[PDB]
């Protein structure tokens, strides 16, 4: 996969590396799950989400 | 912000307003707790330094209902390519005195990585824009924070379209040339935020235009990706007496 394409399947932010490699990564107060794709949030007030929303 | 509606309270929660002696001056964005993103053309007649507010989790401008924050601005920094009383660079990072407390009502926008933001947020259409200005061109600013969704144009696309200063590379276009809806003068410095994947990113600054929703003619929005690691340095950086820090481009 490539970054360049498709946001290389990553939620957030992607690498390319070295070989058919690819890394995803989350900013900070997100952690990257076990699919190598997706953030979710490890603080209370992650930035770009609308805790009111977010609630419902 | 002429042809949107009220942003519902709690639902910008990153946008900042800039007031200079009590006055509304300026739109800016949280990026994180101690710093604001804003327009360096909003600093362009600031006569003292020392006066500078930011307030967040603002919405209502006639009432106090206990969950705005005022700070200091502590820094205005400027890259050294901005020419005041010109368009290009149109970015200013500013550090506040004290950091705001997060709440339901002010949380950062995220600052994106340049790549993502080059090779996928630059790719969707629609984004918002937001702030108290104008409601209409020559008119009344807004006192409850308005919102508008606009979509992007490439460089090629706008300047085709368009019937002005260069487009530079430091800039997008985005909007609509029917002048029914755009952002205005008192929107300057405010967010245009992308949405993807669940998550809004800072994408643009309100920069410049041709009268507001002028028939012919879209906003002009400075491209947030070109100053990314320009801000990232500056933020690790240590304060610096005196207001105003012009800073090294790139
Ligand atoms: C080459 C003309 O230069 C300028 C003209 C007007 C402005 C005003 N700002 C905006 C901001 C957003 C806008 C969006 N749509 C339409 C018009 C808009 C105007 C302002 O602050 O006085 C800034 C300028 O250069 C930094
Ligand atoms: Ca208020
Ligand atoms: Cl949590
Ligand atoms: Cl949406
Ligand atoms: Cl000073």
């Amino acid at each position: 996969l490539i970054c360049v394409n498709e946001n290389g399947g990553c939620e957030q932010y992607c690498s390319d590396h070295t070989g058919t490699k690819r890394s995803c990564r989350c900013h900070e107060g997100y952690s990257l799950l076990a699919d190598g794709v997706s953030c979710t949030p490890t603080v209370e007030y992650p930035c770009g989400k609308i805790p009111i929303l977010e609630k419902r | 912000i002429v042809g949107g509606k009220v942003c519902p309270k709690g639902e910008c929660p990153w946008q900042v307003l800039l007031l200079v002696n009590g006055a509304q001056l300026c739109g800016g964005t949280l990026i994180n707790t101690i710093w604001v993103v804003s327009a360096a053309h909003c600093f362009d007649k600031i006569k003292n330094w020392r006066n500078l507010i930011a307030v967040l989790g603002e919405h209502d401008l006639s009432e106090h209902d206990g969950d705005e924050q005022s700070r200091r601005v502590a820094q205005v920094i400027i890259p050294s390519t901005y020419v005041p009383g010109t368009t290009n660079h149109d970015i200013a990072l500013l550090r506040l005195h004290q950091p705001v407390v997060l709440t339901d009502h002010v949380v950062p926008l995220c600052l994106p990585e340049r790549t993502f933001s080059e090779r996928t947020l630059a790719f969707v259409r629609f984004s918002l824009v937001s702030g108290w200005g104008q409601l209409l061109d020559r008119g009344a600013t807004a006192l409850e924070l308005m919102v508008l969704n606009v979509p992007r144009l490439m460089t090629q696309d706008c300047l085709q379209q368009s019937r002005s200063p260069n487009i530079t590379e430091y800039m997008f276009c985005a909007g609509y040339s029917d002048g029914s809806k755009d952002s205005c003068k008192g929107d300057s410095g405010g967010p245009h935020a992308t949405h993807y994947r669940g998550t809004w990113y800072l994408t643009g600054i309100v920069s410049w235009g041709q009268g507001c929703a002028t028939v012919g003619h879209f906003g002009v929005y400075t491209r947030v990706s070109q100053y990314i690691e320009w801000l990232q340095k500056l933020m690790r950086s240590e304060p610096r007496p005196g207001v105003l820090l012009r800073a090294p481009f790139p």
